[PDB]
């Protein structure tokens, strides 16, 4: 209803942040299981 | 009281008139106020759009007129507003939900059927809410001599006039043009004197500046008095002709109000002129009108008394 491009950019930024957080979580899990 | 006060504030002249009529006890407020006393369009959805400003501005401009039109067309929206605003959700949140809901963004056989049903329902709701002699005169000669009064039409003497008709007929039968006889120096001087300023033809002359003789504040006061007297006399003559007993009492009250106004406002204004010794007879017109009204009322009272004899 207002700046659909801005909404798409916000959604893409949220998706990128979620992907980076999942990558960090899986890297931490890999490190922990390797240590174990 | 609140409704009455706002009316006076909008028109300061009326408020001044109200003060001069009620506060000065000329008339009562009750009698003062006794005399003083949208289609539906289908474009309310398509034309009304969320306005996007230059920098992320949702200029809703949620005027009540559009909201009422939506409620008339869609009672479900009104029901949701009543059951949610302002407890379950705020008005702005409800509008945002409506914009984001499938109700507004209706946009494949199922989708086409849904769109058709929505359009038919909208049209039906709009329609439902839209309801919620030949003339043959006798004496035409009256038009030949109409409002013109009987003139001085005089018929001449007997047959001798025809002889006079002969005389001119014989007088101008042998006619020759003339030049000297047309005008003379003495006649020219007389014509100039008649046409000269201050002569008989030049009727009157210059006048006096009445505008500067009467102060502008006095002019405004005279205008206000004229308006008040004119309104009172219009109310007086509105009752006339008196065909019911109530009109008699109303006219008596009107005369009492006129007398009170004349005593309270006109007389001190008169001295206001008299103290300034203005030679203009501005009050004379007011006196003439008041005396005409009083004479008319007295004559009608005399007629009423005579009818009962």
């Amino acid at each position: 209803i207002e700046t659909p491009e801005q909404a798409k950019t916000r959604e893409r930024s949220e998706k990128i942040k979620l992907e980076f957080e999942t990558y960090l979580r899986r890297a931490m899990k890999r490190f922990n299981k390797g240590v174990h | 009281l609140e409704e009455k006060n706002r009316m006076l504030q909008e028109d300061p002249v009326l408020f001044q008139l109200y003060k001069d009529l009620v506060v000065s006890q000329v008339i009562s407020a009750e009698e003062f106020w006794a005399n003083r006393l949208v289609g539906i369009s289908a474009a309310f959805l398509a034309d009304v759009r969320p306005q996007t400003d230059g920098c992320n501005g949702l200029r809703y401009n949620l005027t009540s007129d559009i909201i009422e039109s939506i409620f008339r067309t869609y009672p479900a929206v009104k029901m949701k507003y009543a059951e949610n605003v302002p407890h379950n959700m705020t008005e702005k949140e409800f509008w945002t939900r409506f914009f984001q809901s499938h109700y507004f963004h209706r946009d494949k056989e199922n989708s086409n059927a849904a769109i058709i049903k929505r359009f038919n329902h909208h049209s039906a709701m709009v329609l439902a809410a839209g309801l919620r002699i030949a003339l043959n005169l006798k004496k035409s000669d009256r038009y030949y001599h109409g409002p013109t009064p009987i003139q001085s039409l005089q018929y001449a003497t007997s047959q001798d006039i025809i002889n006079s008709f002969q005389s001119i007929r014989q007088e101008m039968e042998a006619y020759t043009p003339k030049l000297t006889q047309v005008l003379s120096s003495s006649a020219a001087s007389s014509t100039i004197t008649a046409l000269s300023p201050g002569g008989a033809l030049m009727q009157g002359g210059t006048q006096q500046a009445i505008n500067q003789m009467v102060p502008n504040d006095i002019q405004s006061e005279l205008k206000h008095l004229y308006v008040a007297v004119g309104e009172l006399l219009r109310h007086f003559w509105s009752c006339f002709p008196v065909n019911t007993p109530f009109l008699e009492e109303k006219v008596v009250k009107m005369k009492s109000n006129l007398e009170r106004f004349q005593v309270t406002k006109l007389c001190p204004f008169q001295e206001k002129i008299r103290r300034q010794y203005l030679s203009t007879n501005l009050v004379s017109h007011i006196e003439e009108m008041l005396q005409t009204a009083y004479n008319k009322l007295h004559t009608w009272q005399s007629r009423r008394l005579m009818k009962k004899t």
